[PDB]
């Protein structure tokens, strides 16, 4: 009654399924600055106060982008063929192959006719 | 608005499926951050001079403490106000080579949070087999969960044990000692549970090996060397539920078990009145007595302490002791005999 | 999705911190951060990642609720409803006028709408819930007495878990289990009652069952003293 919160509304806040807001300043995938009230779920919350993150797997093959293992634009291809549906930062994980290139310098002996 | 209510079980188990299993490499890598973070924490407390227990809070009060900084700081046992920053402000204001440890401490505590989450299904997978044994399925998962936390603290990644089958042990331990502690309306020692949990095992064999129900003599000679016949009876009286005052009695509708249980602690209208007419006659019996023919018996008996070997030692403020106090209750106790045998006031107050 | 920021020498704010806009992020106030988020501070490669994320006070539990009820102003909600009063008439008045009467009666007593939410749970004196010994070294007690134990282990186990600073998921499950618990004590049956584990499936006579004589007790009442 006193909180213009419904019957069912009151549940998801008192039995732990949907977060009621109090102080926000934010708008993601809504484009709407969500006001000082009303409920939202986990996979909604784990997006707002956590951010958008996505991990991706691979067989024992090759990277085909960890050289550019810094930045990515939506749908960009990497590896044999993986493509990530997110626009942000691509990042290394568990390296199995690392090439060490040994730059060396000497002094030669010559004798030309 | 009724689609589902008993979600607590299902609800959790679906929140629980949200977090995915770890690699034989991810498990490892996550653990390595925490041990270092734990060291880093010391390394900081070594340099700051602050306490390991404290730093660990002020570090958690950031990685978690977006709001986690408790609403009321333990009613001011804990401090969570302006104080938190000042500490993390000193930790930020370290020179770079000591400061680096903070960024290890943050990474570790963060890695801690993860290592728990990823293995929370393992708790469920174990606590399910432990269900019904006195305690709730959730109540078991919650206990086992902090068994899974305990596993995380007391653990070294260098010894490459398979963590799957490692925490498994800690987990059970937490559930077992939980069951033995909570699952009874009367708390009972942990070995006392195992005595009955040996009985419970032992009773089933003798139920089939003898055909009939075995006796108190039958059980000791099968339980262990130092077991008595009279004993079992006590370990069985002890074992029971017990009865609920809110049990209904035959009629089923109105009468409950408790309804028929009398009082005997409180004095009854007859008693109370007696245990006040006996008194109002004592101040009408030794009222015409000396304040030492009465007060000695009002220190021996009129003030409650035996005074068997407590009055002869202490000179009792102003008087005489030794071979005379063991005759002062002949000056006092044997004075009360005549005024009782002549005007027979006190004769009937016996029964 | 994270705005990366590289540093040359100095760096303030650690991983877990929350930033923006134009806030000093590195190098004696040279490298600042634009967007809101969680700081990462990459130990290996010198680049302080700021993960695209807000910081929202968006809570579950009666904690969140308890707040609102403090933050509520009656005086306001009375006159603000007095405007809602008789303007859509057959629609958003008929309900918005019922709502009002509560505010009035709340304002007529002197009760803060937060006292409805419990944080200090009182406990019935022990004698009227006794633990008496009967026959054969066996006892008898109330359901109330077993409804409290199950509550406490959960509040007590919460203090451990919160002290420990465990992951939120589990900090939750215990609060869910604590609402479920206080419920079943205050009024056990308004969500599918708990019973004395083995024994039978008899629901536990809760303070509610007790007062309104729910189980043939109000019929016993009028059978007099």
């Amino acid at each position: 009654t006193l909180l213009d919160l419904s019957a069912t509304e009151l549940e998801q806040v008192l039995y732990f399924s949907k977060y009621i807001v109090l102080d926000p300043k934010g708008a993601i995938l809504n484009g709407v600055p969500v006001e000082k009230r009303q409920l939202l779920t986990d996979e909604e919350y784990r997006e707002l106060r956590y951010g958008k993150q996505e991990t991706y797997p691979l067989p024992p093959g090759v990277d085909a982008l960890v050289k550019d293992g810094e930045e990515v634009v939506k749908g960009q291809e990497l590896a044999p063929g993986v493509v990530s549906r997110l626009d942000g930062v691509a990042l290394y994980r568990f390296p199995r192959r690392v090439r060490v290139e040994y730059v060396k310098k000497e002094r030669a002996g010559l004798r030309l006719p | 608005p009724k689609i589902s209510t008993s979600d607590p079980v299902r609800q959790y188990l679906h929140e629980i499926g949200q977090v995915p299993l770890l690699t034989l490499e991810e498990e490892v890598e996550l653990a390595r951050k925490v041990e270092e973070g734990m060291e880093a924490i010391k390394k900081l407390s070594e340099i700051t001079g602050l306490d390991p227990d404290l730093i660990r809070e002020v570090v958690r009060a950031k990685i978690l403490g977006s709001a986690r900084v408790r609403h009321i700081p333990g009613l001011k046992e804990t401090l969570d106000p302006k104080t938190v920053e000042e500490i993390d402000q000193k930790l930020k204001s370290l020179p770079k080579e000591h400061k680096r440890y903070l960024h290890i401490a943050r990474e570790g505590e963060a890695a801690r949070q993860h290592l728990i989450e990823a293995n929370l299904r393992l708790v469920v997978s174990i606590a399910k087999k432990y269900t019904g044994r006195g305690l709730s399925f959730l109540d078991l998962i919650q206990e086992g969960n902090q068994g899974l936390i305990r596993a995380v603290e007391k653990f070294e990644y260098k010894r490459r044990f398979k963590f799957s089958t490692y925490a498994t042990w800690w987990i059970r331990q937490a559930i077992n000692r939980a069951i033995a502690d909570q699952a009874r309306t009367i708390r009972i020692p942990v070995h006392m549970v195992e005595t009955i949990n040996k009985l419970s095992r032992t009773a089933r064999q003798l139920q089939q090996e003898l055909g009939r129900e075995p006796t108190y003599e039958e059980i000791a000679e099968a339980m262990g060397p130092g077991w008595d016949a009279k004993r079992v009876e006590e370990t069985l009286k002890i074992a029971q539920e017990p009865v609920s005052l809110e049990t209904p009695i035959g009629d089923e509708k109105d009468s409950f078990y408790g309804d028929f249980i009398p009082d005997e602690h409180l004095p009854s209208p007859v008693d109370a009145a007696t245990q006040s007419l006996l008194s109002e006659e004592l101040e009408k019996a030794l009222s015409k007595l000396s304040e030492r023919e009465a007060m000695v018996l009002k220190l021996r008996k009129g003030l409650i302490d035996g005074r068997e070997h407590t009055l002869e030692e202490v000179g009792a403020f102003f008087g005489v002791t030794r071979e005379r106090i063991r005759q002062i209750e002949n000056k006092a106790l044997r004075k009360l005999k005549y005024h009782e045998s002549r005007t027979r006031k006190l004769r009937d107050f016996l029964d | 999705k994270a705005r990366v920021y590289p540093f040359e020498d100095d760096v303030e704010v650690s991983t877990g911190d929350r930033v923006a806009p134009g806030d000093v992020l590195a190098d004696g106030g040279k490298v600042k951060s634009d967007v809101y988020g969680r700081v990462e501070v990459d130990l290996v490669r010198n680049v302080v990642r700021v993960v695209e994320s807000y910081d929202i006070d968006a809570r579950m539990g009666a904690e969140a609720i308890q707040q609102l009820l403090k933050e509520l102003d009656l005086e306001a909600l009375e006159k603000e409803l007095l405007e809602e009063m008789k303007h859509p008439s057959r629609a958003r008045r008929a309900k918005a006028r019922k709502r009002l009467e509560v505010v009035r009666a709340f304002l007529d007593s002197g009760n803060r709408p937060e006292w409805m939410i419990l944080e200090a749970v009182p406990v019935l004196p022990p004698d009227l819930r006794p633990m008496v010994q009967v026959d054969g070294g066996r006892f008898a007690t109330s359901d109330l007495n077993d409804l409290y134990r199950r509550l406490i282990n959960r509040n007590n186990r919460l203090k451990k878990l919160l002290a420990q600073g465990a992951p939120e998921i589990i900090i939750r499950n215990e609060k869910r289990m604590l609402q479920e618990a206080v419920d079943a004590l205050l009024d056990n049956g308004r969500r599918g009652a708990p019973v004395t584990n083995p024994g039978s499936d008899r629901p536990l006579r809760s303070l509610t069952d007790i007062l309104s004589g729910k189980q043939g007790r109000f019929r016993q009442n009028l059978l007099g003293k």
